[PDB]
RNA sequence: AAGGGCACCACCAGGAGUGGAGCCUGCGGCUUAAUUUGACCAACACGGGAAACCUCACCCGGCCCGGACACGGACAGGAUUGACAGAUUGAUAGCUCUUUCUCGAUUCCGUGGGUGGUGGUGCAUGGCCGUUCUUAGUUGGUGGAGCGAUUUGUCUGGUUAAUUCCGAUAACGAACGAGACUCUGGCAUGCUAACUAGUUACGCGACCCCCGAGCGGUCGGCGUCCCCCAACUUCUUAGAGGGACAAGUGGCGUUCAGCCACCCGAGAUUGAGCAAUAACAGGUCUGUGAUGCCCUUAGAUGUCCGGGGCUGCACGCGCGCUACACUGACUGGCUCAGCGUGUGCCUACCCUACGCCGGCAGGCGCGGGUAACCCGUUGAACCCCAUUCGUGAUGGGGAUCGGGGAUUGCAAUUAUUCCCCAUGAACGAGGAAUUCCCAGUAAGUGCGGGUCAUAAGCUUGCGUUGAUUAAGUCCCUGCCCUUUGUACACACCGCC
C-alpha cells in the first residue's frame, strides 16, 4: 500500500506481466500475430475476429 | 463411505443429495410462474470557463 | 513503414474490435433489441450501424443515446472525431433473427412467463414470419436442485456440412 | 491463524492543540522560534521542524543537521 | 524436393521435353516409335506420381500413426 | 476515499464535458489516459466514480476491461451543485449546436 | 506531369477482392489509363490451433483455426496527373486500399 | 440367452515398437512448514501446467483498503494525510517507537450495508468439451392393423463406407443423420495476368579455351519499367473455368442394385472440416465483470512485498528421448526442402544480412525488413562420396561428477540455458503382457509455430528418404441390430 513497495516487483516480462484482454487471466494466453487472448476467450470470439474453421 | 480413498464416488446414479435425484421431478406437475409449463400451458463547459477566467 | 503494422496483425486487430465493439454493444442494448453491429472502415473514416428491432429506444431523446454511445466509443478506442460515426438500423422481418428472438426470450423467462407458454410462442413466431424450420432449447434449474433440458423444434433442421454456416441462425 | 505473535497497536497522533510557536513582545514584535524553508518549491508557509540534532521541514526540504 | 525426387524430375524432365519437342517440329508417326518404348519401360517416365504427402493430425505423431494409449 | 481536491475537480469537469468518460480497469496504471496532465492515476478515476454510481448520479457499464460511465440526469443537477454551474452549461452528449 | 500510382487490394474474402478489383480496372479502361492486370500476391495463411476443451479432460482434441488474406497489386500509368483523374475508390465492406506512388 | 453384422482405439499376416537400461516428464506413495490443486477405454508431456520472481492458488512473515453509500458522532480553535534523522525491521514498510513539522473536510470512529475471493459444492447450474459415435441410426403426413397405448412404414434377401440403394412388400410419399457440402492434393504448354515470380533471347562483360570449336561452354555477373530500352507465361503465384461419372470394354450378379478385371486418362477409393434423435449426476465454479448457495471479509481465504515450496526421495506405474552398434561411429568433402514466423495500446520483449575480435559459447559497429521486396536461391538433416576405427562395454553409449567461460534476467544456489576440458555408469535387443498401423502409409530424419526475458526430451504442423504384409474373418476384444425373458421404468449402480 504504500508507495515504495506497493508495486515494487518488476514485471516488465514473464508469465505475469500478460493477461487475456478480455478477461485478465494469465493461463493459455496467446500472442501470436498479436492476438493477446485468453484460449478459451479466443474460442468463443473467434468467428467474431474472422476466423473460421476450414479444415 | 460412498467415496474411495482419492474422494470419486462408487455410486453415480445413487444419488446423494436428499432433495433431488437423478430424474427431474416435477414441481406440482410444472405449474404456477417461473417454472417449466403443462399441457394447459401449451393450450457548454469549455465556453464558461472562458468567461471565468477572462475577469 | 515502421510506422505502419504488418498486414497479419493489422487484420487481427481489427477482428479484435469488432468482436469488443459486438460483446459492448451486446451488454449494452440487451433490453433494447440488439440484433447486431455491421462496420465499414476506410482510411478516411468509420461507419457503425447497429441493427435492432427498436430504433426508437437504442436512439436517446433527440438522439441523445447515439451521440452518448459515439462519445464513449471514441473515448475507448482512440478515434478522431470525423473518423468515427454511429448509426441506427431497423432489422426487418425481426423473427428470423436468432439473436432478437433468443432476446425476447430472456425478456420474458426474466418476467416469469411458463417455459412451454413462452418457448411455443417464439416458435409460432418464428415460423409465422417465414422459416424453412427452427428449434429452440432451454436448460438449467426451475424450483428444484435437479437441472432439465427441454427442446422445442419444428420445420426442417440442418446441423452438417457447409451450408449450417449461411442457413441456420445461431444464438 | 493461531498468531504467535499480538495484535499490533497502529500509531495514534498526539493531537497536539494550535501550533503557537511564534509569538509577538513588546506591543507586537513577530518572533519565530522555527527555521523557514527557503526552497521555491517549500515556500514561506511551512515551518522547519525543531529536533534536538537537526532540522526538517514539514515538505521534503531535505534535512539541515550540524555535525 | 530431394536427391531421389530431383534425379526422377530431371529424367522425366528429359523425356518428356524430348518428346515434346519431337511432337512440335517432326513427325508424332516417328514420336510414336520413341514414346512407346518409353511407355513399355516406364510409365513414370511421361505421367508424374500424383503421390505427394498426407498432412498430419493431432492423435499422433504422422499422418495415421497414433500415439501409445494405457489402460492401467 | 482520499484524492486530491484538484483530482476530484478535474475528473468532475470531464464527466461533465462529456456526459461519458472510460477506464481500463487497471489499478496500477501511473495516471489515467486522459486527463494524464492532472497528474492522477486510474485508480482515483476508479473509486471516484463508484462513489457516483452508488450514489445514484452515474450509472456504470462493464466491456471487456474496460468501464463506460454515463451521467444520468440526476447526477446532472449533483454536478451542477458540486462545480457550481448555473442551469445554463450542459454536457455535449445532452445537446450539440442546438 | 507523368504519374503512375500503385493501388493494393487487401482483403479476407475473395468474392469482394475480385469485385472491387474488376470496376477498377473497368473504371481504368473506361478512362483510357494504361493499367496492369492485378498480380496476386501468394494468400497469407493465419493458422492457430488451440484445443477445444476449455479443461484438462478430454481425448486432446485440436481445433484448427484459418484466416485467409489476400492481397493485390493493380499499376496506373498515366501520362498527366493521374489522381484528378481517378477520385471513386469504390470500397465495399471488409476490404481496405492504400495508395502508394510507383517511385515510392 | 440365441441369431446376424461391423471395426487394425478387434484379430489374422506382418512392420515399427513399448514393457528390459540411463535419462526427461506426469501420476501414486513417503517425507516436509509447504511439497497448492483437479482428473483415476473416455486420468497419468492432461489442465495448452517447459513454475527461480510474478505466475500461485501452498507455507513462513510483513504493508495497504483499493470497507462504496446512508445515518450518528468528533472536528477549519483541526476530521484527519505524509515524513527526514535514530532505534526497529529482511526491507530506505513513518509498520511501530523518540521526534516535531506538514496535510486541510478529500478522511477518522460507531451503527446498517457494500465489495472481493485461483475459497467449497461440476451431485445446484449455463456454456464449452469428451465419450457412446462418427458407428449408422432417427422422426412426421396419409393409408392398413388395432378399444387402446402402440404398430407397419424402418423388412427375409442381394448390395454398399453408410436403413446406401435394389428388391420382395399394407404400405405410399417424405425429413434429419449418411451422402451431398466447404477446404485441401493431384491435371490442365487452354484463358487472365504479373521488376515484390520469373523464363527464354539478346547486349556488355569475367574465365576456360585456341586442336578450331565461336550461334563454343560456365556465371545466382551486370542490363534490356534504369520506362523506351525484348518478348512470353512453360516453370512461381492466384482467379474464373474445365476435368471423373462406374463414363468405355469384357466377365459375375435376379442380369436389377451393384462387384471384379482392363484400355484410355493426371486422377478409376487424396486427406480433412462440419456432423441426427439422445444419453453419460462424464470434465471443467482454477477461463471470464457466466453463475445460485455456503464460507471469509480488516490479525482478511481481498490485495501487495520478501523468502521458501510447487523439483523435494527406500519404492510402483504411464507418455517419451538416447541407446545397445560395422546396414555402424569419427573426420572431411559433396549436396538437395516446404509449411511458417518476424519490431508490440497497455507491453518495457522482433527476424537477421555484412565486417572486425575470440577456439567456442559470444561480443562490438554498420545496415535490411511491418515483409512473394531482408533474413532467403531458407546451401536442413538423413542420405551420398572418401579417411580412420575393427567385434573389444571398443573411437559404441553418454549417464553421473570436477574445474572453467559467456549470454537472459532485478535475482541463476535446489546447478535457467549454452560452450570448453576432464570421469565414463547401466545398456550385448529386453519375461509375462501390451500399443499403433494399409501408400508417399509405417518407420528413419531434420525444420518452423505454441510455450518464451532464457528455453523443448512436449505438442502442433512441414518437408526429405521411404518400405514388409493384407484386399480377409468373427477365433480373441468390443460395439450395433433382430428375436427372446423380465416382478426393472429413479430403468441392474434396478428390484428384492
Ligand atoms: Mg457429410
Ligand atoms: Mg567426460
Amino acid at each position: 500500500g504504500h508507495q515504495q513497495l506497493y508495486w515494487s516487483h518488476p514485471r516488465k516480462f514473464g508469465q505475469g506481466s500478460r493477461s487475456c484482454r478480455v478477461c485478465s487471466n494469465r493461463h493459455g494466453l496467446i500472442r501470436k500475430y498479436g492476438l493477446n487472448m485468453c484460449r478459451q476467450c479466443f474460442r468463443q470470439y473467434a468467428k467474431d475476429i474472422g476466423f473460421i474453421k476450414l479444415d | 463411505d460412498g467415496f474411495d480413498s482419492r474422494g470419486k464416488r462408487e455410486f453415480d446414479r445413487h444419488s446423494g443429495s436428499d432433495r433431488s435425484g437423478l430424474k427431474h421431478e416435477d414441481k406440482r406437475g410444472g405449474s404456477g410462474s417461473h417454472n417449466w409449463g403443462t399441457v394447459k400451458d401449451e393450450l457548454t463547459l469549455d465556453e464558461w470557463k472562458a468567461i471565468q477566467n477572462k475577469d | 513503414m515502421a510506422v505502419q503494422i504488418s498486414k497479419k496483425r493489422k487484420f487481427v486487430a481489427d477482428g479484435i474490435f469488432k468482436a469488443e465493439l459486438n460483446e459492448f454493444l451486446t451488454r449494452e442494448l440487451a433490453e433494447d433489441g440488439y440484433s447486431g453491429v455491421e462496420v465499414r472502415v476506410t482510411p478516411t473514416r468509420t461507419e457503425i450501424i447497429i441493427l435492432a428491432t427498436r430504433t426508437q429506444n437504442v436512439l436517446g431523446e433527440k438522439g441523445r443515446r447515439i451521440r452518448e454511445l459515439t462519445a464513449v466509443v471514441q473515448k475507448r478506442f482512440g478515434f478522431p472525431e470525423g473518423s468515427v460515426e454511429l448509426y441506427a438500423e431497423k432489422v426487418a422481418t425481426r423473427g428470423l433473427c436468432a439473436i432478437a428472438q433468443a432476446e425476447s426470450l430472456r425478456y420474458k423467462l426474466l418476467g416469469g412467463l411458463a417455459v412451454r407458454r413462452a418457448c411455443y410462442g417464439v416458435l409460432r413466431f418464428i415460423m409465422e414470419s417465414g422459416a424453412k424450420g427452427c428449434e429452440v432449447v432451454v436448460s438449467g434449474k426451475l424450483r428444484g436442485q435437479r437441472a432439465k433440458s427441454m427442446k422445442f423444434v419444428d420445420g426442417l433442421m440442418i446441423h452438417s456440412g457447409d451450408p449450417v454456416n449461411y442457413y441456420v441462425d445461431t444464438a | 491463524y493461531t498468531t504467535p505473535k499480538k495484535n499490533k497497536h497502529k500509531r495514534k497522533k498526539v493531537k497536539l492543540a494550535v501550533l503557537k510557536y511564534y509569538k509577538v513582545d513588546e506591543n507586537g514584535k513577530i518572533s519565530r522560534l522555527r527555521r523557514e524553508c527557503p526552497s521555491d518549491e517549500c515556500g514561506a508557509g511551512v515551518f522547519m521542524a525543531s529536533h534536538f540534532d537537526r532540522h526538517y521541514c514539514g515538505k521534503c526540504c531535505l534535512t539541515y543537521c550540524f555535525n | 524436393g530431394g536427391h531421389v525426387a530431383q534425379i526422377y524430375a530431371i529424367r522425366q524432365s528429359i523425356s518428356k521435353a524430348l518428346v515434346a519437342y519431337y511432337q512440335k517440329y517432326v513427325d508424332e508417326a516417328s514420336k510414336k516409335e520413341i514414346k512407346d518404348i518409353l511407355i513399355q519401360y516406364d510409365r513414370t517416365l511421361l505421367v508424374a506420381d500424383p503421390r505427394r504427402c498426407e498432412s498430419k493430425k493431432f492423435g499422433g505423431p504422422g499422418a495415421r500413426a497414433r500415439y501409445q494409449k494405457s489402460y492401467r | 476515499m482520499l484524492m486530491p481536491k484538484k483530482n476530484r475537480i478535474a475528473i468532475y469537469e470531464l464527466l461533465f464535458k462529456e456526459g461519458v468518460m472510460v477506464a481500463k480497469k487497471d489499478v496500477h496504471m501511473p495516471k489515467h489516459p486522459e486527463l494524464a496532465d492532472k497528474n492522477v492515476p486510474n485508480l482515483h478515476v476508479m473509486k471516484a466514480m463508484q462513489s457516483l454510481k452508488s450514489r445514484g448520479y452515474v450509472k456504470e457499464q462493464f466491456a471487456w476491461r474496460h468501464f463506460y460511465w454515463y451521467l444520468t440526469n440526476e447526477g446532472i443537477q449533483y454536478l451542477r451543485d458540486y462545480l457550481h454551474l448555473p442551469p445554463e452549461i450542459v454536457p455535449a452528449t445532452l445537446r450539440r449546436s442546438r | 506531369a507523368i504519374h503512375r500510382i500503385r493501388i493494393t487490394l487487401t482483403s479476407r474474402n475473395v468474392k469482394s477482392l475480385e469485385k472491387v478489383c474488376a470496376d477498377l480496372i473497368r473504371g481504368a479502361k473506361e478512362k483510357n489509363l494504361k493499367v496492369k492486370g492485378p498480380v496476386r500476391m501468394p494468400t497469407k495463411t493465419l493458422r492457430i490451433t488451440t484445443r477445444k476443451t476449455p479443461c484438462g479432460e478430454g481425448s486432446k482434441t485440436w481445433d484448427r483455426f484459418q484466416m485467409r488474406i489476400h492481397k493485390r497489386l493493380i499499376d496506373l500509368h498515366s501520362p498527366s496527373e493521374i489522381v484528378k483523374q481517378i477520385t471513386s475508390i469504390s470500397i465495399e465492406p471488409g476490404v481496405e486500399v492504400e495508395v502508394t506512388i510507383a517511385d515510392a
